[PDB]
């Protein structure tokens, strides 16, 4: 048990192309996207590990 | 060091010369003083500026995460970054030491060349004391002193006058 639960949710992702069509089919146990993330800006950046906050 | 002038035959520095890295001191009946040789100073400065610049320009050129199944890859990453780090730190520390050495010797050489210039100009019209000073065998006034300084000194003019005095 974690969070009370012995059940699990296994998540996968993908990058959908321009004009590409993605297709879902399930007889059960699908946890499905309502939304999806367009990339509105691209460029040099990263992820900084810190316990701090912005000033 | 190398050219044997700074901390050389010329035994110490002049706190009294504030206008330059290298220069003259003179005394005569007209007066006495320190004078920087502004040309040589500025030129050396330009050289040093070039040096440090070239050090900056040549040197002027994110993390990632990994799973627990990705131990070799992760380590490969680390060894790479660390490798490049070690290489650049080495290059910097080294470059700094060596160029420092070169720089001090460059200054020494500059002094030596200046002294030489004055000596080879004055010839036997003076005694060469070996402390960096020359004592004149003829009377040298401010015009003559400046002529020495500005590189124009006239040997034949003071020649036989110096001769007689050097002899008697
Ligand atoms: C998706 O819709 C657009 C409408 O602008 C169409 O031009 C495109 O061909 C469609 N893609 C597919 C794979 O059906
Ligand atoms: C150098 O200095 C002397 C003495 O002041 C002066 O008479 C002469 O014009 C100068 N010559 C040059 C070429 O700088």
């Amino acid at each position: 048990k974690v969070n009370g639960q012995g059940g699990r949710m296994e998540f996968s992702w993908t990058l959908l192309d321009m004009w590409d069509t993605i297709n879902f089919e399930s007889t059960g146990n699908l946890i499905a996207p309502e939304y999806g993330f367009k990339i509105s800006k691209r460029g040099s950046s990263g992820i900084m590990k810190t316990e701090g906050t912005l000033e | 060091g190398l050219f044997g002038a700074i901390a050389g035959f010329i035994e110490g520095g002049w706190q009294g010369m504030v206008d330059g890295w290298y220069g003259y001191h003179h005394s005569n009946d007209q007066g006495s003083g320190y004078a920087a040789d502004k040309e040589s100073t500025q030129k050396a400065f330009d050289g040093i500026t070039n040096k440090v610049n070239s050090v900056i320009e040549k040197m002027n050129t994110v993390g990632k995460e990994f799973s627990n199944l990705e131990r070799r890859l992760e380590n490969l990453n680390k060894k790479m970054e660390d490798g490049f780090l070690d290489v650049w730190t080495y290059n910097a520390e080294l470059l700094v030491l060596m160029e420092n050495e070169r720089t001090l010797d460059f200054h020494d050489s500059n002094v030596k060349n200046l002294y030489d210039k004055v000596r080879m100009q004055l010839r036997d019209n003076v005694k060469e004391l070996g402390n960096g000073c020359f004592e004149f065998y003829h009377k040298c006034d401010d015009e003559c002193m400046n002529s020495v300084k500005n590189g124009t000194y006239d040997y034949p003019k003071y020649e036989e006058e110096s001769k007689l005095n050097r002899n008697e």
